[PDB]
RNA sequence: AGGAGGUAAAAUUCUUCA
RNA sequence: CUUGAGUCUCGUAGAGGGGGGUAGAAUUCCAGGUGUAGCGGUGAAAUGCGUAGAGAUCUGGAGGAAUACCGGUGGCGAAGGCGGCCCCCUGGACGAAGACUGACGCUCAGGUGCGAAAGCGUGGGGAGCAAACAGGAUUAGAUACCCUGGUAGUCCACGCCGUAAACGAUGUCGACUUGGAGGUUGUGCCCUUGAGGCGUGGCUUCCGGAGCUAACGCGUUAAGUCGACCGCCUGGGGAGUAC
RNA sequence: GUUUAUUAAAAACACAGCACUGUGCAAACACGAAAGUGGACGUAUACGGUGUGACGCCUGCCCGGUGCCGGAAGGUUAAU
């Protein structure tokens, strides 16, 4: 489930600094990596429900965190979803 | 990279041969950066019930920590070699050494 | 299951059946197959062993 | 117990016939009682422990 | 004709009918008898007797090789699966080994069902 | 692979292709082709023997191994030709010395197999070997009766046949049909099935789908007249005979088997 | 005392209101 | 802003799910050797099977499916549901501390996805079991219970069906409220000096309080006591039917 | 689509499909006193005969007579 190098990777281009990685920017990073990773899990097998849900419920997931840091500052999503590339 | 059990039983007419098998092994895992905490060889042991004919099989201990990768395609080599009989490797938990 | 007697003596002395297969396990899987059926049957036999 | 290979563990475990024995007689611990079979089963596989005494 | 000292007694006693077999130590089968063939029809063989009288039925035809001593292999319950290996030991023979062999699978195939009685 | 056409026109929604992708596409193997005629039912004599034969398209032969002699040299499937003559596909392989060959390419075979036969051959689909080093139950297909003539058993497509017996120097096949004969062992053979299965999967579609193949239209005895077929004519659809052909033979069921010559060789008929 | 096994083959129907 | 709700470090347990292999026993079929009139079955028989040699017995081979013992009010998951062993991939839950984001939460018509068994479409395979069906018995009648056979099906790939006593017949989440006996999984402390001793969390089982209810009962996991939201019922039959 | 060229072009025939049955190769069958050939230089997912006639829902009851497929104690029975 993403390696720890990953995640500690990704914590230290989004947030400020290190251990910031509750940063709503750092935690939709990093959601959206295994979203892309699982992408080819799912796209092999294509019987697996049961960890289906998990995926679905992850995207759910920075789905409602996109529209809390869309709700506070703006600029700080739209330089997310141009930057992480998604949306569309 | 993770553990591997492995602990296999040579055929007791392909006992020479078996002491080649630890080479190419060993070999094939270190080549890639693979690594080796311990190697038994029992020998010609006893068997529990009559398998595939014969008594008393020839049996190989092993521990090696290499990755997902070259040890997957290992048993591939062990079904294609009619000279060993079993094969199985086991979980990882960190390494070990002596016992048995 | 199997017995290796002395010398001294014909008789059976095999009550190591009774405590073991015979029809311990072979009666069980004989009849019907139950299947999620046997949980109540248990349930209620570990309910009685209680007092 | 703690393991497969120490069979000299695992041989007082299992009755004549080869079933493993219950927590019941032994007394053994629960935790204990499932990695206790678990290590039979792996043993019995690399021919270790007799399934059963018919052979 | 031959002249055999070690056999093997194949009984196999079920909930009909018990066939008993005197083999020799290869598996050949030298002589038989079921209790069913001495006579007793239905629940007249279903008896632990039916077997007896049927042992001694497969005895008075083999000790023709001179069968001195002769293992006994169990297989199938009911009646007759005790009684048998008693006839035997009366019967002169020297009584060796006593092995089960009843078919115990490890639950594979699925048994019949229509039994409601 | 099998596709089923959609109602495009009548005739044509009642079509179930059976294509294949890992088949060659053009011209076959020159070397290895001939003549091949086409007959139409009828022998020296012009008169038609066999009736239903007639039409079809052009067709050539295929140069086919079944005895396959080419022993301790191995060879490999360079790829996989349609063989209009029969109903499975050939694999023109190519052996180390540079001869090629064609066969009945088994179902796992490939582009790319390394395949031998000999009384060394490894036991492995694509081989050939006589029976008695082949282990029982390994189902093998393009059988032989004979030490020498060729496989003649199991050669359609889908088919095959087990070997499940022994005994002196011969061995019981169970042919595809239910029936055990029995063959000696020093007859070749080759492991593994034989060509596709997905050719019983076929429903042609229309009429013309089963002209251009070689097979003419069918009439029925009791459409015939008396005079031309023993069900007679009527006068409204009428019967009253017995299912015999147009020659006065007993049907449906009439058994007509007569050999005493390879009787010895059977165990059990089909059923 | 605890446990296990064994131990029954089929045999219908009886008006309405109190 | 941090106590809700999440992220991060380490570690632990599991028939959770998916895919690919593998092993043993037994049954059935088949072959060889030996052997011979019985075998098989039922309450009693019979149909059936057998002199083309069964059953029984010994050896070998193929195939399908299911995994004895372990195995237990034991474990896991949202529910349905899920049991040999091993590898690969993967979800969720939980615990010991600290740090970080800072209500980013709960529920939720439509809608969407999943969803036992049975059934259906395009194929394969098919040991056993087994609707329909066939042939014997029972009976006043037997289109059934019983016996001998046996197709679909059960199995596998893909695409549909989306139905159940799909239940704990109790929707989900959060807070508060006397206890006792067990199961199961982490963790802190102590001559580890007893296989333990002294505490603290998650989950689960039985019983039992107040209270609640028409009663049965439930009873810290509530049908108790409250709050949020959705679905649903308004006599039975009609009918889970008609348009 | 085919058919009574030259009074009938139709509900007839053919038809893909489905079913039963025969066939283990020197096949069954067919043309022939024979050889030989066709069937097929194919091998049960093949081929021949018969029946029905896309597809959809389904295809019941009955084995005496007449046939076919087996077995079989006894009885009758040709040539010699």
């Amino acid at each position: 489930s993403l390696s720890t190098e990953a995640t500690a990777k990704i914590v230290s281009e989004f947030g400020r600094d290190a251990n910031d990685t509750g940063s709503t920017e750092v935690q939709v990073a990093l959601l959206t990596a295994q979203i892309n990773h699982l992408q080819g899990h799912f796209a092999e097998h294509k019987k697996d429900h049961h960890s289906r849900r998990g995926l679905l419920r992850m995207v759910s997931q920075r789905r409602k965190l996109l529209d809390y840091l869309k709700r506070k500052d703006v600029a700080r999503y739209t330089q997310l979803i141009e930057r992480l590339g998604l949306r569309r | 990279m993770r553990h591997y059990e492995i602990v296999f039983m040579v055929h007791p007419d392909q006992s020479e041969q078996v002491p080649g098998m630890i080479e190419r092994y060993t070999a094939a895992i270190t080549g890639a950066e693979g690594k080796i905490h311990r190697l038994e060889d029992w020998g010609r042991r006893q068997l529990a019930y009559p398998i595939n004919k014969l008594h008393k099989a020839h049996y190989v201990l092993m521990n090696v920590e290499a990755p997902q990768e070259v040890i997957d395609e290992l048993e591939t080599t062990f079904r294609f070699n009619d000279a060993v009989i079993r094969s199985m490797v086991m979980r990882t938990k960190h390494a070990v050494t002596e016992a048995s | 299951i199997k017995v290796r007697e002395n010398e001294p003596f014909d008789v059976a002395l095999r009550r190591f059946k009774r405590s073991c297969e015979k029809a311990g396990v072979l009666a069980e899987v004989r009849r019907r197959e139950f299947y999620e059926k046997p949980t109540t049957e248990r349930k209620r036999a570990k309910a009685s062993a209680v007092k | 117990e703690i393991d497969y290979k120490d069979i000299a563990t695992l041989k007082n475990y299992i009755t004549e016939s080869g079933k493993i024995v219950p927590s019941r007689i032994t007394g053994t611990r629960a935790k204990y009682q499932r990695q206790l079979a678990r290590a039979i089963k792996r043993a019995r596989y690399l021919s270790l422990l007799p399934y059963t005494d018919r052979h | 004709r031959k002249q055999v000292s070690d056999g093997v007694a194949h009984i196999h006693a079920s909930f009909n009918n018990t066939i008993v077999t005197i083999t020799d130590r290869q598996g050949n089968a030298l002589g038989w008898a079921t209790a069913g063939g001495s006579g007793f029809r239905g629940s007249r063989k279903s008896t632990p007797f039916a077997a007896q009288v049927a042992a001694e039925r497969c005895a008075d035809a083999v000790k023709e090789y001179g069968i001195k001593n002769l293992e006994v292999m169990v297989k199938g319950p009911g009646p007759g699966r005790e009684s048998t290996i008693r006839a035997l030991n009366a019967a002169g023979f020297r009584i060796t080994n006593i092995t089960d062999v009843t078919p115990i699978p490890h639950n594979g195939c699925r048994p019949p069902k229509k039994r409601r009685v | 692979a099998v596709v089923k056409c959609k109602p495009t026109s009548p005739g044509r929604r009642h079509v179930v292709k059976v294509v294949n992708p890992e088949l060659h596409k053009g011209k076959p193997f020159a070397p290895l082709l001939e003549k091949n005629s086409k007959s139409g039912g009828r022998n020296n004599n012009g008169r038609i023997t066999t009736r239903h034969i007639g039409g079809g398209h052009k067709q050539a032969y295929r140069i086919v191994d079944f005895k396959r002699n080419k022993d301790g040299i191995p060879a490999v499937v360079e790829r996989l030709e349609y063989d209009p003559n029969r109903s499975a596909n050939i694999a023109l392989v190519l052996y180390k010395d540079g001869e090629r060959r064609y066969i009945l390419a088994p179902k796992g075979l490939k582009a790319g197999d390394q395949i031998q036969s000999g009384v060394d051959a490894a036991i492995k689909p694509g081989n050939t070997l006589p029976m008695r080093n082949i282990p029982v139950g390994s189902t093998v297909h393009n059988v032989e009766m004979k030490p020498g003539k060729g496989g003649q058993l199991a050669r359609s497509a889908g088919t095959y046949v087990q070997i499940v017996a022994r005994d002196g120097a011969y061995v019981t096949l169970r042919l595809r049909s239910g029936e055990m004969r029995k063959v000696e062992a020093d007859c070749r053979a080759t492991l593994g099935e034989v060509g596709n299965a997905e050719h019983m999967l076929r429903v042609l579609g229309k009429a013309g789908a089963a002209r251009w193949r070689g097979v003419r239209p069918t009439v029925r005895g009791t459409a015939m007249n008396p005079v031309d077929h023993p069900h007679g004519g009527g006068e409204g659809r009428n019967f009253g005979k017995h299912p015999v052909t147009p020659w006065g033979v007993q049907t449906k069921g009439k058994k007509t088997r007569s050999n005493k010559r390879t009787d010895k060789f059977i165990v059990r008929r089909r059923s």
